[PDB]
Formats: structure tokens, C-alpha cells, sequence
């Protein structure tokens, strides 16, 4: 579970990087889908899912305005990623598995676009606060 | 695994650019505050009292240059990785107890700090060929059952 | 894997008393109870509505013989697994889309099935012998890299 | 997260299992350390780890001491295993991969023991908690 001190440690970062959270977004979503291909499925009904995609890039902006939601939403992310459970577990029918993958893909975006940011305690909070993002993501899968 | 010639060359460039003594302390130091539980298998190694003690460990930044000059035999003969490391397997199971987790764990902290590093030039297939690399030798380590 | 004479033995001894018709039914429809986003491979198998449907659906039934004679091969042939498999993997993969992280989590419930059948008799030994012929088959199934 | 669908899963199935739990735990603990050689060095202190150890068999009703006192404080696990958290992260300094390893061994032995009763929606619920239990012994850890 995430403490004060994670909580305090996820908001500092994400008020430094949030202004980028599109293309961190873009980026981490093109790194899953050519290093873990077994993601491509899940978006094989867009018209484009090579490097450099539109579709891409305007999912990446979604994708991290869930990452901003479950940090407003950090004191109870169980109520707060409800819909987004559902809609992954149900509409989606995307395999649990793969909250992980993406989030060590956003972790190794971070890295790369704020290393002076992304700092050793930075990380242990980050990586405690996506670990319960997954959980959170997992709620309606059984 | 079968190297392509591009994963041969991805993993060649990487190792032949990279400063060990940055990275490898800094991946070393990252391990042991983002999975704290990895300080059990470092004792002796003194100042291991927080964050800022931890990445001024001279005996740990020794021990993260000691890992990634480690993986150089595996950059030298990609074709014959799990015999290669097999002596350095027994050595971390039998005699230092080290989890089989843990040799993941610290790879992706090895990965993190190269993205850091690397920044832009990190890209996902750079990602892709460094990752795999790491885990066939993580394999080999942890003993795991193919 | 190096595999020990009682190793092969185990194996052999336990698929000779295995009944398949029990045991692949059992196995599978407790994957897709216990981790029912599985349940997307088998849309056409008709009633998976609940619990109850999903245990006496015919069609989960032969999908779960099918599993168990699948291992076979790998029974018939202990050094050889990984190659033995790379058809059926690429089929999972390729064609059917199967998460390779879903071959463990059946894996597991393979043999829970098969602890509640054999009961006392599911010695540790053979457990462990048991866990290790599956995970190379799931190794080979989920192509990891190695 | 357990909803009450599964905690009074947990509950019923625990009703019928826990007059067992003293064996469950000495076969639990014998399969893991047999299994999963790498867990056998945090009982090296004993006197007698092997198969049939009187050890094993005394921390076997301690380990499903535990898992009862879970079931009783399955509304609040995070509360209810703090104690047993902070024991295994600093004075034992058991790695927590291990957590999941104990369990799927719990689950095989209850299977050997309760094939009537551990059926598929006995264990996915039982499951759920066990990944639960796991979560609440981590939380000192980092
Ligand atoms: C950090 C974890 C994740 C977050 C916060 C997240 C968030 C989102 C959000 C906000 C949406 C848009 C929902 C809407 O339509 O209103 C979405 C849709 C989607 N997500 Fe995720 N997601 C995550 C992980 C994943 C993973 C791991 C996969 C697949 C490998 C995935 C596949 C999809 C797909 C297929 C869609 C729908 C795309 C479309 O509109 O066609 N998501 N996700
Ligand atoms: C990519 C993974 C790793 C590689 C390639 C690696 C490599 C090495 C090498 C080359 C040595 C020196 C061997 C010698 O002195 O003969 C060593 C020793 C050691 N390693 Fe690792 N290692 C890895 C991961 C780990 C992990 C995850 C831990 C602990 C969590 C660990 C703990 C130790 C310790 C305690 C020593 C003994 C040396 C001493 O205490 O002075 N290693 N490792
Ligand atoms: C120990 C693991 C497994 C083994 C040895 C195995 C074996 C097989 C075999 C022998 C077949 C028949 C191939 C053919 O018809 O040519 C098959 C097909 C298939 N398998 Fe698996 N399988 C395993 C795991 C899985 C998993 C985990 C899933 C899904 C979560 C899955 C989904 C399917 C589906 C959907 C079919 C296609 C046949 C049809 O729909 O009629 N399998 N598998
Ligand atoms: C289902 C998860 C587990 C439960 C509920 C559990 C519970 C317990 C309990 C109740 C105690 C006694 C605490 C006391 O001294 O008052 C204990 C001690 C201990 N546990 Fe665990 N435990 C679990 C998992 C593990 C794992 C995975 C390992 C190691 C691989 C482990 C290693 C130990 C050790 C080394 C002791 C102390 C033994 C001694 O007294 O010398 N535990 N555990």
C-alpha cells in the first residue's frame, strides 16, 4: 500500500513531468507494442499500428490521462479506475498480464525524458504507486 | 534464443559506449533502494542507511561495476550464454542465497539507468535487443527450467 | 534440463495412470473459473455463462483432452520439448493470440487438478518433477527467451 | 479485491478445512522447501530441515495460524498482518517472492486433502485472498 510519503513522492513527480504526460505516453505505448509483441493484438482494429502511427499517438494521450486520474484518484484507486477496470476486463477483454509490461514501459520513458527528475526515490514511490494502478486495473477481471 | 545480426550489432554498440563506472553504480545503488529487500546480500558493505548513503557506497558502486563487467561474457559469446554463466549461478545460489527474483529485479534497474543515460538514442528496439539480452543471461542465472 | 532417472520415471508414471478424460475437462474449466479472462479463446464453445455451464460444457471438455494428449509428445520425447513444441507455439501465438503469461496459470491448475485426484500419492518428489516437465512445456509454449 | 462474494467463500470454505490446518501447514511447508530448494536457507537455522522434521511440522501450525488469523481479518488485511508483515521484513528478512510460492503449495495441498470441497469457485476466491495475504505480508518490505 502506498504511504504518505509515496503519495507525497507520485504528486511531486508527476506536478515536474506532468506537462509531458503526451508523449511519454506515445512513447511508452510504441515501446510495448515492438519490444512485447503480443500487445499488437489489442490494437490491431486501427488502421495504423506501425512506428510512428497517428492512432498511436492519440492513445497516448489517453493512456496518460489515466496515469493523471489514478494520481488524482491515489488515496483510493479501487473507486477511482472502477469504469476504467470494467471497461478493460469487459469491453476491452485486454489479458490482465499486461498492466505490468506498460508499466515498465512508462518507467523506462520516464527515464529516458527526466533522468534528473527520475531519481532512485522518485522510482521506489512510482513503481509502488503503478504496482496498485495494475491492482486497481485488475478489480472487475474475477 | 537465434541473434539477429541487428541484435548483435544493438548489443555491441550499447556495451561499447557504455561508462561502467556510471552505470554501474548507479544501477547497483537503484536495485537496492527500489527492492530494499536486496540490501540483505550487501552486510558488510557498510553505509546502507538511506537513499543518499546508498548511492555514495563505494562498496556497492564496486559490486554494480563487478555486475556489469560480469555480462560482458555473455556480450563476447551470445551463442553460448546459460554454460557461460553456470559457475556464476552456482556461486549466487549455493553460496550467497541470492533469489532467483532478484536477478530480474535488477536488470530492469540496469535498464532504467541505460534509458537514462542513452535518452533519446534508447529506442524501442534498442530497448527490445538489451532486454533480451538481459533476460537470456537472467535465465542462466536464476537456473531457470527450459 | 538435465533429467535424473526418477525424474523420467515420475513423469511416466504419472500420464500412465493419468485418465485424460477426466483430468483435461477438470483442468481447463478450473482455469476458466479461477482466471476467467481465458474464457475469451472459447467464445463458439456455447454455455460459459457460469460456473456450473462452464464444468459441464462438452466442447471446454474435449479443448481440455486435447491439452492433456498435447503433452503427450513431450512425455514421448523429455530432451527434445522445446522443438517439440515450436508448432504448437507458433499456432497459440500467431494465429490464436493466447497471452503467453495464460500456459502457466492452466499449468497450475493442470496440477492442482491432478493433486486432487492422485491425493496422498502428489508427494512433493512428484510435484516437483510434475511442475518441472510442465514449465518446460510452457517454457517452449510461451517462447521465452532463454 | 475481495468483495463479499469471496469472503464468504473464504469464510464457508475455511469452516470445513481449518480442523486440518496443523497438517496443511506441515505439508505445505514440506512441498515448498522440497520444490523450491532456494526457500529451504530461511529454516537453515534449524536443527532438522529435512523431509519430516519436527521443525517443519511445529512452524506448519504456525504458518496456518496465520492464515487463520487472515481469514479472521479478511476485511482488513493490511491491519490484521501488519505484525506478521514487519517480522518478515526485518527480522527474518524473508525475500518476498516467496509469498506466492507458500500459496500455491497451500492450494495444492488443500486440493490433496479437500478434493470435495476445493472446487474451481472455492479456489479462484480462495486465490483472490491468497494474493491478498501476499500483498499485506509485503507491505513493510519497501
Ligand atoms: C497503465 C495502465 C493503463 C491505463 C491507465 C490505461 C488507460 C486507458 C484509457 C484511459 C483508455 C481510454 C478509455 C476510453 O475509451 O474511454 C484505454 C483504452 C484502451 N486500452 Fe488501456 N490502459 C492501460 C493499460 C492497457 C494495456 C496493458 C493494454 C493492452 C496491452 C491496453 C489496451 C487498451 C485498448 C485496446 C483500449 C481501447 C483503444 C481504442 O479506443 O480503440 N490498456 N486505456
Ligand atoms: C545481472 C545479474 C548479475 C551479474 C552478471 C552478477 C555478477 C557478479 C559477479 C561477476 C560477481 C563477482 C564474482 C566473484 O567475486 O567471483 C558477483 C558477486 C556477488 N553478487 Fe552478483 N551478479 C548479478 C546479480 C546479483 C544480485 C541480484 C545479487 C543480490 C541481490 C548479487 C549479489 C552478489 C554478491 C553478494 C556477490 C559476492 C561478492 C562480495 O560480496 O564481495 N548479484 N556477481
Ligand atoms: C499446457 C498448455 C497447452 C497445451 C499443450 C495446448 C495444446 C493444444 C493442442 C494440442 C491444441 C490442438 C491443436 C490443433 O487443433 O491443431 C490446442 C488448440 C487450441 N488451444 Fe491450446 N494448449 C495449451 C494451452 C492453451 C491456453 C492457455 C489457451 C488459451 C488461454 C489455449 C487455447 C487454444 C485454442 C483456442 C485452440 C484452438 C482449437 C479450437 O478452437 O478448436 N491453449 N492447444
Ligand atoms: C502464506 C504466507 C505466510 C504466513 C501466513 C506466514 C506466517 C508465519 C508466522 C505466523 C510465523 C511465526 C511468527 C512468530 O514467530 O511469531 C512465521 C515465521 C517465519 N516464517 Fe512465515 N509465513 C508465510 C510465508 C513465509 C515464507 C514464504 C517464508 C520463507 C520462504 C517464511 C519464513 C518464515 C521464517 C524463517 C519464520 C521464523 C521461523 C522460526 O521461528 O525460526 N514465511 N511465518
Amino acid at each position: 500500500s502506498l504511504s504518505d510519503k509515496d503519495k507525497a513522492a507520485v504528486r511531486a513527480l508527476w506536478s515536474k513531468i506532468g506537462k509531458s504526460a503526451d508523449a511519454i505516453g506515445n512513447d511508452a505505448l510504441s515501446r510495448m507494442i515492438v519490444v512485447y509483441p503480443q500487445t499488437k493484438t489489442y490494437f490491431s482494429h486501427w488502421p495504423d499500428v506501425t512506428p510512428g502511427s497517428p492512432h498511436i499517438k492519440a492513445h497516448g494521450k489517453k493512456v496518460m490521462g489515466g496515469i493523471a486520474l489514478a494520481v488524482s484518484k491515489i488515496d483510493d484507486l479501487k473507486t477511482g479506475l472502477m469504469e476504467l477496470s470494467e471497461q478493460h476486463a469487459y469491453k476491452l477483454r485486454v489479458d490482465p498480464a499486461n498492466f505490468k509490461i506498460l508499466n515498465h514501459c512508462i518507467l523506462v520513458v520516464i527515464s529516458t525524458m527526466f533522468p534528473k527528475e527520475f531519481t532512485p526515490e522518485a522510482h521506489v514511490s512510482l513503481d509502488k504507486f503503478l504496482s496498485g494502478v495494475a491492482l486497481a486495473l485488475a478489480e472487475r477481471y474475477r | 534464443v537465434e541473434w539477429t545480426d541487428k541484435e548483435r550489432s544493438i548489443i555491441s554498440d550499447i556495451f561499447s559506449h557504455m561508462d561502467y563506472d556510471d552505470i554501474g553504480p548507479k544501477a547497483l545503488s537503484r536495485c537496492l533502494i527500489v527492492y530494499p529487500w536486496t540490501q540483505r546480500h550487501f552486510s558488510g558493505f557498510g553505509n546502507l542507511y538511506n537513499a543518499e548513503a546508498i548511492i555514495g557506497n563505494a562498496n556497492v558502486a564496486a559490486h554494480g561495476i563487478k555486475v556489469l563487467h560480469g555480462l560482458d561474457r555473455g556480450v563476447k559469446n551470445m551463442d553460448n550464454i546459460a554454460a557461460t554463466y553456470a559457475d556464476l549461478s552456482t556461486l549466487h545460489s549455493e553460496k550467497l542465497h541470492v533469489d532467483p527474483d532478484n536477478f530480474k529485479l535488477l536488470s530492469d534497474c540496469i535498464t532504467i539507468v541505460l534509458a537514462a543515460k542513452m535518452g533519446h538514442a534508447f529506442t524501442a528496439e534498442t530497448q527490445g535487443a538489451f532486454q533480451k539480452f538481459l533476460a537470456v543471461v537472467v535465465s542462466a542465472l536464476g537456473k531457470q527450467y527450459h
